[PDB]
């Protein structure tokens, strides 16, 4: 699911056993496989430093009679991917639920011990997670397929910044254009 | 035509003179910075605050 | 003010936004604060501890049957391994807080249904056999729901409690529970409910581990429906976060 | 830079600053401050190493070319223009009308070649870097009568000092430069169609001016552009497929991302 | 101020009024305005041509269908056989406008999808051979969408633009299109979007026929979807208008 | 700086200034002229050439690396760091939090090679020292295309003119360097311990911008730092061990100082 | 900006300008003294003259 415009959106279900996880990944600007494409992870490649917050939004694109809870929690790093839902919710996080503007916006804010941080995957200066898991049920009256995407944006906040100008790995030239 | 002015601390002075007649021969407008995001993020007609409920 | 219908609330970490709900109950008028010091008798100094205590702990998720009766949680007990809120509790010997519980339950405009979310102060229970008392593991779960049942309770095990529906198991009329404070949830125009609870007790502070404050109830009066071809599966979930905590006698754990 | 925080208490009214709807094309403008009770903290950091002035403002090689000195065809030229390199066009590609002075440099280098002679002792080179603007004359040859440069400007240097460097206006015909252009050149809409139909911005030759030697020396050039006093508008998402061609935008379709092993692993 | 969700347009001679839609996403933060005697170059007399030409052009409609893959329209020659716009287009020689975009597709509460309404300035293309360049008649169509595909483009025709819808065609990163201006169409909670561009290119004035200005891209990241039982043909239609038109240097037609 | 003396005349008193406890850690602040009668003699000496920035403030050579001229792998690179001279190390470790400034120098040698061909003229050679930061492109032979340095700074030189010298702020993530961690680096206590885990600083890279000749040359680079605006914290004793290892501590334990034929011996 | 300051007499003047934008160009502050013993010598809490005794 690279090769399609099926990498963009997470499928949600509507099942029995409660606390099914939707998704997750490490929370790395332009280091992580996820975030080093993005708008925001191809400005963050061209420098080495960075500093500040960052705005997640959602967007709930299932049909208007669909309904459902959701949990979005942010643990920094002391021990990573919570396997339980309880184990998530003792970090910072916030419960959104669907319907009439669903998009809801969760905010990582900045908590490290340094000022700046690495573009680069640096094991001494690591950020956090990232994850969602179910809070309720996707419940849908008859006559309504009930598997229903969502969409996930991702931008900087205000007091964001970069430094030491850099050179980007990605394109690579092999002779000169004739 | 010199001028003595700030330069970049962390958190003093320094002169300047041009010596030529065109202006392309003068140095960088480094010292310049001038932010205003409102043309990309929230283009939109209507003004929107945050604390109201977006549509309706 | 526009569209009424929407809230939002940001306590410490966490932040939970509903777009369809109902007005905000809180406690008996009075919004939850710290203890003066003209009513208290400690000799030591308060520990107010953090943001890191004051947030949103998400509780475990049930299945809204067809047939299910009702469930409930014991508030002081049931954040007793939920982060740093269960290390300052058993850690010290004092404490009182006040909490913000929250419910989520959303369905489509094809399904119906009704709850009643009700909080009672200082809730009693009755034991099977009525020469003996309850035990403790059948009446308060390890943060996981206690259900209700529709026979009576039979005649086992000479320790369980009466799961008596109808009289709720404290020996009362279910249909005088309105009294305390609460909050309807009718999936036809409703899809959550809040309720701030403060600090009543008659000590000006209590133990944590050996006198429950509160009791969270949940009874459906009108059991779900739906007619065929839609999802069968209605999940519920709580968010509860202690407020304006304090702490005294600092010892070892237990 | 960048601006301060703001103590936040708890609260329970119904602001929701979370909760909006992404239809309507607007950024949210949410502050950590605004979802969670924070502290105060004064931030003292600066967006100085970002701007556009700053962040173009470096010199990168463009390209080299050589000419031998054995024959009597040893000069050689180039066609001016910024799409041979891979470094400097995806820096240029995240505008679209931009405008900018600049000031060249040329790294010239040399080297010797195989001769039967008995000793060799070559005196300093010099250059004789010439500019021939579009529609003028031409040289042929390294002993043309094109090379007095009555009016075109030329460079003269002798090895072994500091290398030439000058500056350049902005010299075009429209109010600024174009990167990505959208239609044809000729007016019935046949033939050429790509973004070359508005570049032509002359040409460059290069000679030896010493007579001869028993070599003889080789040498190459390199160019050095820098975009001076830069202005951008109407930016764009950068390139994400490879380069092929030096005067079109064909790509071969790769993965929007690299992959990992699940959805939920980490 | 009263019910945000309802607008209404009356340019011209035609008037467009929904009941259920977003806010107005307005260019790059300026109206389209006349050209300024201070940077003209022109020496003849321009000509404000009338109301007959700022007025609502609706184009040809499409079908929504399960796997459809993304629509396009070239902005300046969309318009080359609507009305007095297409007569004052070839008779002059230069000329300035601005837009006005709509979109409608409106589906029940039963119903699913999203879409990507974006104008993108400057839009190249790449060819399916590398070494050739694309054709004209598969890169513009005569008022008459052009379409995306699923397979890249395969090796045909020498000509042929490639079809590769994410990467767009253009050579980017299909999720960073969201720079320029534009709208989402979710129909769980809207039914069309509006886009208000001004005129952005280098030079003052610029011909109509050699040189296209935008470029109207139509993505769906979701597909449509649908229970049995329901309307299975969605169409989809675009009503645009120029705005603030000027011309100079009459010529015989062609 | 210095302090004068004052006149003391014989007294008999119970003022004491000799007799003191030392269990209270606090140096004594007798005088001579407390404990003896001495004249009045006023200093004019003066502390000077014993401050910190009058003591750290001179170049000193940290490391030379050399690159061969004769293959594709000519070029040579080195990790920055400033513990591989024993000179420069010492005059580091009598404190532990500094903060300074630095100004490079790179005095660059050349020398022949035996070669077969019957005559050698070569000309001036040109260098072309890199500097990669942490987390950037790298070169891997002398024809590559990281040399083109759109971002990065480089330094061109021709043999035989000054030496280059330029200057470097204070570069680091912390509010000043850090000689001495006591700590790892993985939060699971496990692995690498000691002081290179917060040290990265870069790399630095050299090449020959020359084609190619008949020698063909060798040459070797030279460093030179010269800490400059200097500011010391928390300092601590000298070494006595010799070193032993760039990255560690270890050493060989030996006598505290040498030894003499008696106690009373002189 | 150039200062007339003093220079290091055994026991006159001397001009200076700086030339370039940041601050680390400048040259080292070599004309700078100043001393504080008492963080390292006596850093006690209760302060003790060397006339009394000094336990009791
Ligand atoms: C000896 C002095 C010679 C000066 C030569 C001037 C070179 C002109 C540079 C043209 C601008 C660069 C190209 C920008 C846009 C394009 O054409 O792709
Ligand atoms: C061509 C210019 C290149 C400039 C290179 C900058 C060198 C950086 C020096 C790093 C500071 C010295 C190390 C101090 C502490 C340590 O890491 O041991
Ligand atoms: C060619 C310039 C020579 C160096 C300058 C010496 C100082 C002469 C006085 C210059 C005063 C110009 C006015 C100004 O301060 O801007
Ligand atoms: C680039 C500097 C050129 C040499 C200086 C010539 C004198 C010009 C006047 C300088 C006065 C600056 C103010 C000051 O005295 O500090």
């Amino acid at each position: 699911n690279v090769n399609g415009l099926k990498a963009y959106q997470i499928p949600v279900q509507s099942n029995s056993d409660n606390r099914r996880q939707v998704f997750g990944f490490p929370l790395q600007p332009g280091a992580n496989n996820v975030l080093n494409r993005t708008l925001l992870g191809e400005i963050l490649n061209y420098y080495t430093h960075w500093s500040g917050s960052i705005k997640l939004t959602f967007m709930f694109c299932g049909s208007a009679m669909a309904t459902g809870k959701f949990l979005l929690a942010y643990s920094p790093p002391g021990a990573g991917v919570p396997k339980n839902r309880r184990d998530a919710m003792l970090g910072t996080h916030v419960i959104w639920d669907v319907g009439l503007q669903s998009s809801c916006v969760l905010c990582v804010p900045w908590i490290s011990q340094t000022h700046y941080r690495y573009v680069v995957e640096d094991e001494y200066t690591a950020a956090g997670y990232v994850t969602c898991w179910y809070q309720t049920n996707i419940i849908v009256p008859a006559d309504v397929q009930s598997t229903c995407d969502i969409l996930c944006f991702v931008s900087a906040c205000n007091d964001f910044s970069v430094r030491m100008l850099k050179d980007t790995p990605f394109i690579r030239q092999d002779n000169f254009y004739q | 035509g010199a001028q003595v002015s700030t330069q970049k601390t962390g958190a003093i002075h320094y002169t300047n003179i041009n010596y030529y007649k065109d202006a392309a021969s003068n140095s960088a407008n480094r010292q310049d910075f001038t932010q205003d995001p409102g043309k990309f993020t929230e283009p939109v007609k209507d003004i929107m605050i945050k604390s109201m409920p977006a549509l309706n | 003010g526009y569209s009424d219908r929407v809230r939002s609330i940001t306590l410490g970490n966490s932040t939970i936004t509903t777009q369809e709900c109902a007005n905000v109950v809180v406690g008996y008028g009075v919004w939850p604060e710290y203890l003066k010091d003209n009513e208290a008798t400690g000799e030591d100094q308060p520990t107010q501890p953090d943001v890191a205590t004051c947030r949103f702990y998400t509780l475990e998720s049930v299945q809204w049957m067809k047939n299910s009766a009702g469930w409930w949680w014991k508030l002081p007990d049931a954040l007793s391994q939920m982060g740093l809120f269960g290390q300052n509790m058993q850690y010290h010997y004092l404490g009182r807080t006040g909490y913000t519980i929250h419910v989520q339950c959303n369905a489509s405009k094809f399904h119906q249904g009704c709850l009643l979310v009700v909080c009672v102060p200082e809730a009693e229970m009755g034991c099977s056999n009525l020469n003996n008392t309850p035990k403790f593991a059948e009446l308060s779960g390890g943060d996981n729901a206690r259900m209700f049942t529709d026979t009576e309770v039979g005649t086992s095990n000479d320790k369980k409690v009466q799961t008596a529906v109808w009289n709720a198991g404290m020996g009362v009329g279910v249909g005088n529970l309105t009294i305390f404070p609460h909050q309807w949830i009718n999936l036809r125009t409703n899809n959550s409910a809040t309720i701030v609870m403060p600090y009543i007790n008659s000590v000006p502070m209590d133990n944590m581990y050996r006198h429950n404050n509160l009791t969270l109830m949940i009874i459906p009066f009108v059991p779900l429906n739906y007619s065929e071809g839609s999802s069968p599966y209605v999940p519920i979930t709580v968010t509860i976060a202690p407020m304006c905590a304090e702490y005294n006698g600092l010892r070892l754990a237990s | 830079r960048v601006a301060d925080t703001v103590s936040s208490k708890p609260t329970n009214s119904e602001s929701i600053p979370a909760l909006t709807a992404a239809e309507t094309g607007h950024t949210s403008q949410v502050v950590p401050s605004d979802t969670m009770q924070t502290r105060h903290v004064k931030n003292y950091h600066s967006r100085s190493e970002s701007s556009i002035e700053n962040f173009l403002c470096r010199s990168a090689c463009v390209y080299y070319a050589t000419y031998n000195n054995n024959s009597e065809k040893g000069y050689a030229e180039w066609v001016i223009n910024t799409r041979q390199v891979a470094q400097l066009l995806r820096r240029k590609l995240e505008f679209t009308y931009l405008r900018f002075d600049l000031e060249l440099t040329f790294v010239i280098t040399s080297a010797q070649e195989p001769s039967t002679a008995t000793s060799v002792d070559a005196p300093v080179q010099t250059q004789q870097i010439m500019y021939v603007p579009p529609g003028g004359p031409v040289p042929t040859k390294v002993t043309d009568y094109a090379w007095q440069t009555s009016t075109n400007p030329s460079v003269f240097w002798t090895e072994g000092n500091a290398p030439p460097r000058m500056s350049i206006p902005f010299i075009s015909i429209g109010n600024a430069y174009s990167c990505f252009y959208d239609g044809w050149t000729q007016f019935s809409r046949n033939g050429v169609y790509g973004i070359n139909t508005l570049n032509n911005m002359g040409t460059l030759y290069m000679r030896h001016v010493n007579e001869a030697g028993q070599g003889p020396i080789k040498s190459t050039v390199r160019i050095y552009f820098k975009p001076k006093h830069v202005k951008a508008w109407v930016p764009r998402p950068p390139r994400l497929c490879q380069y092929e061609k030096q005067k079109n935008v064909n790509f071969n379709p790769t993965g929007v991302t690299t992959t990992r092993s699940n959805i939920t692993t980490t």
